DNA sequence: ATTTACTACTCGTTCTGGTGTTTCTCGT
DNA sequence: TAAACACCAGAACGAGTAGTAAATTGGGC
């Protein structure tokens, strides 16, 4: 019988795994560990499955996972993305080409750069300037809003490393990119193909992500390094799940992108 | 989206590997998991499909009176019974 | 009013018999109902006073982010495993 | 461990027993049959449940049945209520209240109007005792059923009213008793052992009765009963029959 | 009238009372001699019994051993309203307050209360008394009382006593809800009629068996008491009790 | 530049060097450079410290099945590189540029220049024409029974076999399998475009050979033999190079 | 190297039918 | 006397494991 991918709102948000191989007994994702004990994950239920070092998965796992549409993600320290695997096949043409058609113009992509800017603030772009100039402007505004916050909370900032508080926030805005490129592959788009953001192989997942990630998703990281708690990592991702299922996230993910292109004025 | 039941008994491994995909083994051979109604039928489809001899009762939440319904496949000890539109089960020696 | 699922293994008839009448015995050991929170917790105590060197698990319908939860009573194979606030059921080998 | 009864909102509404021993296995109501084969009802969970003729209920059975709040009512032919049984007494606040404003003819007077405001929808005509509105009331219900058998088209069947509305009287009667009320004190009803549970369900049977036994009696079903049972079981769930009728008693005293 | 059916189907045979036993038939009822039927355990009843007993008026009470507990009774809340607004009445109007409350004083002692005393004051006398007959009780028996394992018999004890005294009001058709001397619990009334003759043979039965000191006080007490209500026709002097108790209102019974 | 393919084996990180580790635990060592793509046969394990390693020297993971025949998964998902996904695209987007691939397709396929003045729907009718007598006069070569398009279940089987090494190419090349520009509006569009071009030269007169006995297990044995032709032929690494040869007939620059 | 189907084999709980003991979770 | 629980043996069923042997796989544009 054939094994199709559930919708991607019914799914759950994300799991972590970390210490085990995971292999497929009888056609089902399992975790087995050093001491044996095996653990059983729905794969059709989760919109992306993030691998932790320590981790060895299966050639039938990888297989199977993608069979359901689920994502893996190998992630590194404090949950930052490394490798990701899904279908090869997926998504339709036309919503690749119409994604592929306002990049490839430069009137176009202004244009929707500009929306995505619209939603990020509430307020609409001043008018002459480049997308290189609006990114400068959309820098400022994004440092601005860290400083803020750190008083909001009563945080020590001075930075936002790549390398406490930081770790919070990389974590957090982590599991925010994970079910966004989760929610772009399911929508049939590419994730390399950006207007912002240009050049890296997620450009396209950083530009739906940056756009609501300080809503609600950047503020909890705050919060909880002030908090400062011994599972820092463990209390950040159960903060996210939280946050995923009252602000309907995955639901939200879908029809935020296709808004988003729509302002090319172009036929979707 | 409402909660979802599922129990197999004499079930070939392949239907019990299917289930563990969407659903939760919390027992053995009984699933626990929360999807939609179009969701719900295509398990059902799997069920109808890979379970060989067995015997399968799915259970889920709806706004009936009971709150709940339930459908079976295959032959056992315990199968429906209707009283005036509410459904119970018996007990067959 | 939620959804409401209880499955019990070894245990005396005593509790057999109590879940039978509240909820439905649609397999051996298997009880499935719709009750509100407070009677929930009253099965539960029902469950934890009767359930004699036997392990039964309930689960009942919520707006978490599984869409529902469970507790568990006693030991078995089955336990209960913590991932990041999910809660999923692991088999422990002998 | 004790047991006690979960509020009647929360519960189904009715079920029908009939051809069988009704025994206690390990604490928990079944049904024996004639083949042997067993069914278990769960008595905590209905409000009601009607004993129709060819059961036999055990000791154990009526003693389990009472502590879970659930009524027995024994029913006969197209399911009129014969008998019930249940807890021996309620509440004494609820009960004293209940009393002194029958007592009083002047207080009697009161509820017996807003009954009537609560059945039709306007103000009882003043100036007219209880006695009196007895006549209004009267030809508004034989006025209604007249009219009724026009709206349907039946030649004015009564397998079909009787049987529904006796349904009613069974929730009705279990509701009054789980509120710590007694079905004997009536108000417009007098002299019958059911006095206040025929009170309070008149004033809301024709709201469903009618539009919906009526059809099913002309659109005359094999076997007209269990069609009547499953219809008043769904209006009892739509129209949240049960959990209305608590605040209903309270609100007319 | 009542009569007390154990171990047995309760069916109709040519149109009258039947127990159907093993043997067959154990014990045949004409339909207009019981006014009530008291059901022990062992019985079950058929369709057809409660069916004729609806048609003819008669009370169908579950019962325990020899009445000691009440379980469930046939017409819920009361059977009809005016036995329940005559004992109603009384309660409701404090002049007829102190009515029977006087009377159950002086047919618990035996004396009459004073005559310008009121219900808490009435209750105080009382209540200064019933502390006195415990502590002289437990004298004559010998048992070491000093405030209120004896404990345990003698709340056994009157828990048997209060399932008789409820089927009386059942049985008479009055409702244990509505009290006198004790008022807003479901049990009242139950209270009121059982601590009257409470301490005629209850009592003294309970220290009896606390002084002797079983390994199981709460089962060979309430078997005591069972065999009391039978042998001492405790339940058929309850009924006229119940009835002249109501009666002291001196207003019209129906 | 190269690809391999790894079957039987564990892949983890001992030294800081990829290593394929065996039931026995022999090691294979393999240079983190020289490798672009590494295709993973069924019966492989990865580790997260061989894929942590193979992100930062930026190589691409394909889980494939045996010599490619299948593919599964692909790391990277939607694309690798933006500007190569955009490369494909424009060749698309604009239909001046869509009939010069076509061009070059018809070409590489039979090996003649398309007619002048063609449009690509007359085109897709000229191949069509020449398809149906190819596989006539294959028919008629092996000797087998033919009458349209047991016969066309051995092709079918082989087809997708091909379509498996096709689409791990393209993979492999870093473009998109949806952008087609023969076939178009399919998820799988332009893995049909390049396998048409090679289907006849080998896979198709396997089929016939197959299909010339009759063995209990057509599906199978077509499936292995397409294993052993992709393997002994190496088709995959003949595929990447025409791939970027075929879409450098637009006249446009290629990316880096 | 992984996964599944197939085959005994052990273990586990559910279930039945046989005696023996009970008529019962208490206060107002 | 009847109904019902507690207890103790037995059969009877399905879940689970270890072992051996077979595949690398449910397709077409």
């Amino acid at each position: 019988l054939p094994l199709n991918p559930i919708p991607l709102k019914d799914r759950v948000s994300m799991i972590f795994l970390q210490y085990g191989q995971i292999d497929v007994i009888d056609g089902a994702f399992v975790l087995i560990d050093k001491t044996g004990i095996r653990t059983h994950i729905p794969v059709g239920s989760v919109a992306c499955i993030m691998l932790e070092p320590g981790t060895r998965v299966s050639h039938a796992a990888v297989r199977l996972a993608a069979q359901v549409g689920t994502l893996l993600v190998w992630v590194g320290e404090a949950g930052v993305r490394v490798y990701a695997s899904g279908q090869p096949g997926g998504a339709r043409s036309d919503k690749l080409l119409y994604q592929a058609k306002l990049a490839l113009d430069e009137d176009l992509r202004l244009k929707v750069v500009r929306k995505m800017f619209e939603l990020r603030f509430g307020e609409p772009a001043p008018a002459r300037r480049s997308v290189e100039q609006l990114r400068g402007i959309e820098g400022s505004r994004v440092r601005a809003t860290y400083a803020l916050l750190a008083k909001q909370y009563g945080v020590t900032w001075n930075g936002r490393r790549y390398d406490t508080i930081n770790q919070c926030i990389s974590a957090a805005t982590s599991c925010l990119y994970g079910v966004t490129e989760a929610a772009i592959l399911a929508a049939g788009y590419a994730p390399a193909i950006g207007f912002v953001h240009t050049g890296k192989p997620l450009s396209f997942v950083y530009d739906i992500a940056d756009i609501i990630k300080f809503d609600t998703v950047v503020p909890k990281a705050f919060e909880i390094a002030r908090r400062n708690p011994g599972e820092p990592d463990r209390e950040v991702r159960l903060a996210c799940r939280d946050i995923f299922r009252s602000s309907k996230t995955l639901a939200k993910l879908i029809p935020l992108i296709e808004d988003v292109l729509a302002a090319g004025e172009i036929q979707p | 989206m409402s909660m979802l039941v599922v129990v197999t008994e004499n079930v070939p491994p392949r239907l019990r590997g299917r289930l563990a995909i969407w659903l939760l083994e919390v027992r053995a051979g009984v699933y626990v998991g929360d999807v939609s109604a179009k969701i719900r039928e295509m398990i059902w489809e799997q069920i109808a499909g890979l379970a060989e001899e067995g015997n399968v009762v799915m259970a889920w939440a709806t706004n009936t009176e009971t709150g709940f319904e339930f459908q079976t496949f295959g032959l056992n000890r315990r199968t429906p019974v209707d009283l005036d539109g509410l459904r119970l089960v018996s007990f067959l020696p």
